[PDB]
RNA sequence: UAGCGGCGAGCGAACGGGGAGCAGCCCAGAGCCUGAAUCAGUGUGUGUGUUAGUGGAAGCGUCUGGAAAGGCGCGCGAUACAGGGUGACAGCCCCGUACACAAAAAUGCACAUGCUGUGAGCUCGAUGAGUAGGGCGGGACACGUGGUAUCCUGUCUGAAUAUGGGGGGACCAUCCUCCAAGGCUAAAUACUCCUGACUGACCGAUAGUGAACCAGUACCGUGAGGGAAAGGCGAAAAGAACCCCGGCGAGGGGAGUGAAAAAGAACCUGAAACCGUGUACGUACAAGCAGUGGGAGCACGCUUAGGCGUGUGACUGCGUACCUUUUGUAUAAUGGGUCAGCGACUUAUAUUCUGUAGCAAGGUUAACCGAAUAGGGGAGCCGAAGGGAAACCGAGUCUUAACU
């Protein structure tokens, strides 16, 4: 598999089943759903019948008044009642395999190949932590949303593309399938890539 | 979440109490009631398209046998008489032109007479 | 391929039972449960092998047997999994560092079971004797 | 939390190779002088659950 | 799981393994060298916090509009496009934010050290008696007295003591291991009255705390105690000068403010039940779930008169509500005065089946580490072999002396 690079105009030899494989929609959509549930925070609560604050004696007796049978104000269908089936804070993250976390990294950046939504550089360094030196180089490259993923720690990088809503700046390691779908276009270092290959196999 | 449903049971109760306009009293102002009678009046429509074929066929027998007996023949005769004439005029079109072409029910008449003689 | 693309597979997802909300859910006001019984109550239902108050089956039948605590630490072996060790030696110490047989295990057996392509010294385990007559002919020296 | 197995239930069936559970015959305790031998001598080996009380043994058995 | 158990319902380990975290010491006593380690207290010094704070970038024109932050142009800042406010939605108006700093005084935490007290180390010893154990009665151990070890003791007793004693699940013997009847000890662990910062596929005024509002209030109760309802004018009060009717009223009509007063304080939007005024049609010889099918007439609109619509509905065929429970209800069986709002098959963990996806005779990690939804971690679990009560045998095995 070759990847022909943007700016030295170099080719780069990977992995066809890596860059090159089927698009594996369901499994991308199981990754992708696992990763916003586990974003999901789950911190809520509502207050049971044995929750209200309340006492637990009768508003009437049984029988002789005219009214319905009523055992407690903390009834929940009474106003100002208890939730029926009232919610305890839970955790909604879901188990997904390493083989099919992989699977679905090595399905999307095939076909962020196949969308040509992948740009490949030997280097892409900004000089002085600037915004506007990054915004300028982004319109030289004529890129606007971006993921730029870096094999090093670029300090004036992340500093220079913290402000921009459209830049996100990674660590090769620290990437993520639903970044790498969010963005309009990605950008890899060739290190970013060695290392990618290396994590993917 | 939390689903507040006001809007959802507001658009469905009048969507029943527009179809019960002209009812008598709560059958046009109350839910419980228009309901009610909206599925009465669904039932009702369902038999009436069927009673309708009935009712105008009765009719219509009854205009043909007054005109036929006008003509000095009885319907079941008339029928008959069209049946070994061959006439496949439905009686739809025979109470239609005993109102309105008396003659030609009278040429009819007489076919029937002539196919039973 | 964005966000707003992505699809499930079919049959994958399947939407669930929602009981009690309208005749043209099938699951009406009842909700699979009949009428007027205990298994309609809320929180109804018998217990485990409950025949009514019939003398159910696990106490008409009489008990049998005991356990012996030596098969827990006794241990099946296949010919496929002699390959896996290292040094073509097996011990119950080999077979351990391999993961196969467990740490507080003191006893195994070599069954023929799959097939072995190795000669493998084989030391102080009992062997079956197709798995003698596979290990032989393979190269092996079943020892003690 | 884990299911709990019915401890009789375990203490009297075995579960087969295919899935069915074996079991010791009744009736072979006591009272043996008026039972024929051939009766005792059909009731000695284990017999296999039959097909009706397969579901009661799994609901208590889920462990196998 | 092993077990316990009217062997019922149910209760339920340990050994061992993977991890977090780790720390050891002293008196039952004399000497020898004497203040030597460590700890406590109290000072001092430095650093780091906390308790007030400071600076903090960069925009104009035009259109609509009551009002520009909006639209359309043209620029600029960004280690600051977190957030909030400003007459509609503001990176560049304001407060802030990133970042950079700042404490007279009090105080926390680290070190360093001063002083007081404390003893350090070596040698030779000593080695926790009404105790262990036992009998009786109870209790705890997963173990309900059972064949029941072990631990505790209310009662009665009662050892040996390093050549000795305890345990290894009745018990004895051998072997292994440890040394009770004196104590101390950080961390990993549990919680949140309270404080600060931030977050939310949490609520949005019958919800969420009982309480968004002077709420544990009003009110009730002798009392303990119970326990509510009740949010929104407008951008800004500019909250209606003045005139008129009226009781020097209430209330209203003007005028005025305002973008708007059908935003006027009983104030955003203002649905329904319910109650009215007006118009059209029908109705005082006509019998019943009140409709439906047909259908005259009248009124009103459109229109190339073409005739369609709309409203009403004389007369006429048929037609005894809904729910629930029932063999079966118009039932004179239940329930509902009506409207609006709320109101009932959920959640967690195990297990099985189906579907779907991944790998495939293998599949998969949990804890935890990790800045961290990655990767590591294969303790383990399930499966690829079963039979037998079991030892055991093994594609066979059990039964049996042996199986046609
Ligand atoms: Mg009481
Ligand atoms: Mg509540
Ligand atoms: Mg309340
Ligand atoms: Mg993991
Ligand atoms: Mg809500
Ligand atoms: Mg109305
Ligand atoms: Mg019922
Ligand atoms: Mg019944
Ligand atoms: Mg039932
Ligand atoms: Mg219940
Ligand atoms: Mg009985
Ligand atoms: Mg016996
Ligand atoms: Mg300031
Ligand atoms: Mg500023
Ligand atoms: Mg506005
Ligand atoms: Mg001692
Ligand atoms: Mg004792
Ligand atoms: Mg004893
Ligand atoms: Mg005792
Ligand atoms: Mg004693
Ligand atoms: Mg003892
Ligand atoms: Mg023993
Ligand atoms: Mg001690
Ligand atoms: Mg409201
Ligand atoms: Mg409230
Ligand atoms: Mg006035
Ligand atoms: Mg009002
Ligand atoms: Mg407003
Ligand atoms: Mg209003
Ligand atoms: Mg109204
Ligand atoms: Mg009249
Ligand atoms: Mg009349
Ligand atoms: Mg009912
Ligand atoms: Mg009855
Ligand atoms: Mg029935
Ligand atoms: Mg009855
Ligand atoms: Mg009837
Ligand atoms: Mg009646
Ligand atoms: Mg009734
Ligand atoms: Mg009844
Ligand atoms: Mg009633
Ligand atoms: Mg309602
Ligand atoms: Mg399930
Ligand atoms: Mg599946
Ligand atoms: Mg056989």
């Amino acid at each position: 598999m070759e990847l022909v690079l943007k700016d030295a105009q170099s080719a780069l030899t990977v992995s066809e089943t890596t860059f090159g494989r089927d698009f594996n929609e369901a499994l991308v959509h199981q990754v992708v759903v696992a990763y916003a549930a586990g974003a999901r925070q789950g911190t809520r609560a509502q207050k049971t019948r044995a929750e209200v604050t309340g006492s637990g004696k009768k508003p009437w007796r049984q029988k002789g008044t005219g009214r319905a049978r009523s055992g407690s104000i903390k009834s929940p269908i009474w106003r100002s009642g208890g939730v029926t089936f009232a919610a305890r804070p839970q955790d909604h993250s879901q188990k997904v395999n390493k083989k099919m976390y992989r699977g679905a990294l090595k399905s999307i950046l095939s076909e962020l190949v196949r969308q040509d939504r992948l740009i490949v550089v030997e280097k892409f360094s900004v000089e002085a932590p600037k915004t506007k030196l990054l915004a300028q180089k982004l319109k030289d490259m004529a890129l606007e949303d971006v993921l730029i993923i870096t094999g090093e720690l670029d300090e004036n990088l992340f500093l220079a593309a913290r402000n921009l809503h459209k830049v996100d700046v990674r660590d090769a390691t620290g990437i993520d399938p639903v970044s790498l779908i969010a963005f309009d276009k990605v950008v890899m270092t060739a290190d970013a890539v060695k290392q990618v290959e290396e994590m993917l196999a | 979440a939390r689903v507040k449903r006001g809007v959802i049971a507001r658009a469905r109760h009048k969507k029943i109490l527009k179809q019960a306009k002209g009812y008598y009293g709560a059958r046009s102002r109350v839910y419980r009631v228009a309901f009610q009678a909206v599925i009465k009046a669904g039932q009702y429509a369902y038999r009436d398209r069927r009673q309708r074929k009935r009712q105008f066929r009765q009719l219509w027998i009854a205009r043909i046998n007054a005109a036929a007996r006008q003509n000095g023949i009885s319907y079941s005769k008339f029928i008959n008489g069209l049946k070994k004439a061959s006439v496949e005029i439905d009686r739809k079109i025979l109470a239609d032109i005993a109102v309105f072409d008396k003659v030609a029910f009278t040429a009819l008449v007489e076919k029937a007479k002539a196919a039973l003689a | 391929m964005r966000l707003n693309t992505l699809s499930p597979a079919e049959g994958s997802k399947k939407a669930g039972k929602r009981l009690g909300r309208g005749i043209g859910s099938g699951l009406g006001k009842t909700g699979g449960r009949g009428h007027k019984g205990q298994k309609s109550r809320s929180g109804g239902g018998v217990r485990r092998g409950f025949e009514g108050g019939q003398m159910p089956l696990y106490r008409r039948l009489p008990k049998f047997g005991f356990t012996s605590r030596k098969a827990a630490i006794t241990a099946e072996i296949r010919l496929s999994d002699l390959a896996k060790v290292e040094g073509g030696v097996v011990d119950l110490n080999t077979l351990k560092a391999a993961n196969i047989i467990g740490i507080q295990i003191e006893f195994a057996k070599v069954i023929l079971a799959g097939e072995v392509t190795t000669p493998v010294t084989v030391r102080g385990l009992r062997v079956t004797k197709g798995a003698r007559a596979a290990i032989e002919a393979a190269g092996g020296k079943i020892e003690e | 939390p884990k299911i709990k197995t019915v401890r009789g239930a375990a203490k009297r069936f075995k579960k087969t190779g295919k899935g069915g559970f074996k079991h010791k015959h009744a009736n072979l305790r006591h009272i043996l002088t008026k039972k024929a031998t051939k009766r005792k001598r059909h009731l000695r080996p284990k017999a296999m659950v039959s097909k009706g009380d397969l579901g009661l043994v799994i609901a208590c058995l889920p462990y196998a």
